[PDB]
């Protein structure tokens, strides 16, 4: 996290930059979009 | 369901206390495990459990409903939380 | 009263206090 | 195998009313406070 790197996820490939947050995702969900329909929240598979 | 040989399950439990009829509220029936079966399914069955102190078997007690579902428009809100909180047929 | 996707929000020249003092 | 279960007594398929049953998830998305 904390560098704009390129990364590879489920459901976005791209370029970004990794922040800590607060929320609280479903145990089936792996990434979440934003109302813009973006993709600006993923899940680590490994760590909690 | 069945989406192109990807078989999905959904599941939700919450606690009742009735006889007949079913409660006038809401839940999100969550996903449970997703099974690449490669085949096509068009009939089923339900499994039930049979008691005898294959023709003098008796049965316990237990009810179940079986729907038919329809491609329409429905749409999901969702709380801070994530959840489906309300949803509304269009 | 009632995001980097190529749209880009410029802030305004005056700000709301310099709404207020004029 | 063959042999069916002969204490059984043919019942009427009667149907209820339901309220708002039968809403899942259609994808793993997360949302936040929104509604598509």
């Amino acid at each position: 996290k904390n560098k704009c790197v390129n990364f590879n996820f489920n459901g976005l490939t791209g370029t970004g930059v990794l922040t800590e947050s607060n929320k609280k995702f479903l145990p089936f969900q792996q990434f979440g979009r934003d109302i813009a329909d973006t993709t600006d929240a993923v899940r680590d598979p490994q760590t909690l | 369901k069945n989406i192109d040989g990807y078989f999905k399950i959904y599941s939700k439990h919450t606690p009742i206390n009735l006889v007949r009829d079913l409660p006038q509220g809401f839940s999100a029936l969550e996903p449970l495990v997703d099974l690449p079966i490669g085949i096509n399914i068009t009939r089923f069955q339900t499994l039930l459990a049979l008691h005898r102190s294959s023709s003098g078997w008796t049965a316990g007690a237990a009810a179940y409903y079986v729907g038919y579902l329809q491609p329409r428009t429905f749409l999901l809100k969702y709380n801070e939380n994530g959840t489906i909180t309300d949803a509304v047929d269009c | 009263v009632t995001k980097f996707n190529g749209l880009t929000v410029l802030p305004p020249l005056l700000t709301d206090e310099m709404i207020a003092q004029y | 195998q063959c042999v069916n279960l002969t204490t059984r007594t043919q019942l009427p398929p009667a149907y209820t009313n339901s309220f708002t049953r039968g809403v899942y998830y259609p994808d793993k998305v997360f949302r936040s406070s929104v509604l598509h």
